[PDB]
């Protein structure tokens, strides 16, 4: 997934 | 007087004396059948070369394990050869299908290799990325990169990439293709655009990256993936697809499942939520100029 | 005189009787086992991908788990199965040699001793690896190989039928190939097992005591003499009929490749030549005592 | 005049040799279907009975005390  | 006693008694004693020269004799007839060792199903093939497409076309026809010895690699190695009868030789490089081994293992391990060879292609296993550097670099001929995917309802999806490579541990095995080539499981290395964020895409994506575990971080994050999705991959702060993840028995998972709060699992975002664990991982890469 | 006693001897007649019946028993069980071996025992050992020269590079690459693993310590030789043991003190050591049940024959020719015989490893419980030594000598040819790629040491390692146990560390090993008869030389002693292996039995003085030194002899098999017992005499061999090979001397004072009697203490009238042919260290349980456990290791040195 | 001792005291002798060889033997059969284990599928279960062979070895060597 993404991080901020 | 004691006529036949002393003569009964002959009788017996040289009788049971026969008997033991006869049951020894049989006893060595035992000894004999229990000189062999147990017979061991797991056995390698004598063909070799430079990879499984060379072996195929020497004749090799069963899937199975053989030794194979690239042009720049030093020493031979054993690895598992899928051949169909179309005379197509796949050199495997990453199998999951049941969380029977531990993929949260560090930089030495994932270069070296982990898990097991079966002949049978039904065990878990990461070759190294040694190898896999050695295999996909060893002359200019292109290779090509298959992933196959298998969910917990028996479908199967496939994603392939053409001039697949992985560069040396001086640039920490980065991974390399030149374009996506099409399949149904979607082309996840592009990354994926999970929200709001207007860089999702740009954060998630795999084609450029280099290798990260735990002890050597070489991500795109300020912290490290490797180390909170617990794995060794090719991250970018941090994945759209991670094969090497977390498996979970019955694909679907929650954020309270994991440790760090972060999607862990076996994860192809173009064909499932990231929530949804594979329960089937297959990495294999053959000459391009045998699929075209 | 009357018939006093000369009709009492009738316990001659029990004893007699008694005797044919432990025959027919006798029979009846070679007869079953004999049928159990129609089909041999299987095991499926998968390869683990980690490999290297022998089991020290492989800890160093990353293999943590005690299993059979492929090794090739040079390139011009075939990569061959050994059981690497990654928890002993250290870990990387390989497995040359292992007794713990008696599931294997020791007692064989030359031949065998110098290819190798018994089960490397069997399967656990319920994985698909191996991760169970089995019974086994690995191999004159081999042994000798691994011994000169460089400085090796030697672990020895035993168990009695009470559960106390104790080694023989040995920091030098090296063992000659089959011209020089698998010669053997040891040194750098240290344990709580006696060390045998350069002293001889402890029980014993004077030449008694140096002629059961291990360190120094040839290889000797019950089809190839090569003993310290210089004789014409065909019939005094240290190897007899079903002994197991080793570096006998005149004759030894410890003996791992000996027959696996069980329960630990046996006498002469068990031995099949009347001598002490079990698995035995003297130095430690003296010279009627066969070991429940027994197994030796080696490993580089460092050097 | 009799014609029976000098023929017991020898078959007694016999006797005792067949025990030891007996011990020897059922010993032998022991430690060789073990050895199997690790060859046949299978192998027989068997608890050897020393203690019988000890007492009749011990018995035995009472009637050699005689004559
Ligand atoms: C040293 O060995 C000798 C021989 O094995 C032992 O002395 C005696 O040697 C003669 C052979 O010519 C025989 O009477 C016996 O073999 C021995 N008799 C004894 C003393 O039992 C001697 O005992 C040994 N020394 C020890 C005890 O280590
Ligand atoms: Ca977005
Ligand atoms: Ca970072
Ligand atoms: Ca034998
Ligand atoms: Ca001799």
């Amino acid at each position: 997934g993404p991080r901020p | 007087t004691h006529d036949s006693s002393i003569r009964y008694l002959q009788e017996i004693y040289n009788s049971n004396n026969q008997k033991i020269v006869n049951l020894k004799e049989k006893v060595a007839q035992l000894e004999a059948q229990c000189q062999e060792p147990c017979k061991d199903t797991v056995q390698i093939h004598d063909i070799t070369g430079k990879d499984c497409q060379d072996i195929a076309n020497k004749g090799a026809k069963q899937s199975g394990l053989y030794f194979i010895k690239p042009l720049k690699a030093n020493q031979q190695f054993l690895v598992y050869c899928e051949i169909d009868g179309s005379g197509n030789g796949w050199t495997v490089f990453q199998k999951r299908l049941d969380g029977s081994v531990d993929f949260k293992k560090n930089w030495i391990q994932y270069k070296e290799g982990f898990g097991h060879l079966s002949p049978t292609g039904t065990t878990e296993f990461w070759l190294g990325n040694e190898k896999i550097h050695l295999i996909s670099t060893q002359s200019a001929i292109p290779y090509a990169l298959r992933v196959e995917l298998e969910d917990w309802n028996g479908r199967t999806s496939t994603a392939d990439y053409a001039m697949f490579k992985v560069g040396p541990e001086a640039d920490k095995y980065r991974l390399t293709y030149a374009y996506f080539a099409g399949g149904d499981a979607g082309d996840a290395f592009d990354g994926f655009d999970f929200g709001d964020d207007p860089s999702d895409k740009f954060f998630t994506s795999h084609n450029g990256m280099q290798f990260s575990t735990w002890d050597n971080d070489n991500d795109k994050f300020e912290g490290n993936c490797a180390e909170q999705d617990g794995s060794g991959w090719w991250m970018n702060k941090c994945h759209a697809g991670h094969l090497n993840g977390v498996y979970y028995q019955g694909g679907t998972y929650s954020k309270a499942s994991t440790p760090n709060g972060y999607d862990n699992g076996i994860i192809w975002a173009t064909w499932k939520t990231r929530w949804y664990s594979m329960k089937k991982t297959t990495m294999k890469i053959i000459p391009f100029n045998r699929l075209t | 005189v009357n018939s006093n006693i000369p009709t009492n001897l009738r316990v001659l007649r029990s004893i007699l009787e008694n005797l044919r019946s432990k025959i027919q028993k006798l029979e009846s069980d070679v007869s079953a086992q004999m049928e159990y071996c129609r089909t041999p025992c299987t095991v499926s050992c998968n390869i683990p991908v980690v490999s290297g020269k022998e089991c020290e590079e492989i800890i160093r690459k990353g293999g943590e788990t005690s299993e059979m693993y492929l090794i090739q310590p040079d390139s011009s030789v075939k990569p061959y199965r050994v059981y690497c043991d990654m928890n002993t003190e250290n870990g990387g050591w390989t497995v040359i040699q292992n007794r713990q049940d008696g599931s294997v024959d020791f007692g064989r020719k030359w031949d065998p001793y110098k290819q190798g015989f018994g089960n490397v490893a069997t399967n656990t419980d319920g994985k698909n690896y191996c991760g169970l030594p089995g019974e086994y000598w690995l191999g004159n040819d081999k042994i000798s190989q691994l011994t000169r790629m460089g400085p090796t040491e030697l672990l020895i390692e035993m168990e009695d039928w009470k559960g106390d146990k104790v080694k023989a560390h040995y920091g030098g090993f090296t063992v000659q190939n089959e011209a020089n008869k698998y010669q053997i030389s040891v040194n750098k002693y240290r344990g709580t097992a006696g060390n045998a292996l350069m002293d001889g039995a402890s029980q014993l003085m004077g030449e008694n005591r140096t002629m059961t030194i291990h360190n120094g002899m040839f290889f000797s098999t019950y089809d190839r003499d090569n003993d310290g017992w210089l004789t014409s005499d065909p019939r005094k061999q240290c190897s007899k009929e079903d002994g197991g090979g080793w570096w006998y001397n005149r004759c030894h004072a410890a003996n791992p490749n000996g027959r696996y009697y069980w329960g630990g203490q046996y006498t002469w009238d068990m031995a099949k030549h009347g001598t002490d042919d079990g698995v035995v260290w003297m130095n430690w349980k003296g010279s009627w005592y066969s070991m429940r456990k027994m197994s030796m290791k080696i490993r580089p040195f460092f050097p | 005049v009799i014609e029976k001792v000098q023929h017991i005291q020898l078959l007694q002798k016999n006797v005792r040799a067949q025990l030891v060889d007996m011990k020897r033997l059922e010993v032998d059969i022991d430690i060789k279907i073990r050895s199997c284990r690790g060859s046949c599928s299978r192998a027989l279960a068997r608890e050897v009975d020393l203690k019988d062979y000890e007492d009749q070895q011990k018995q035995l060597e009472q009637v050699i005390a005689k004559d």
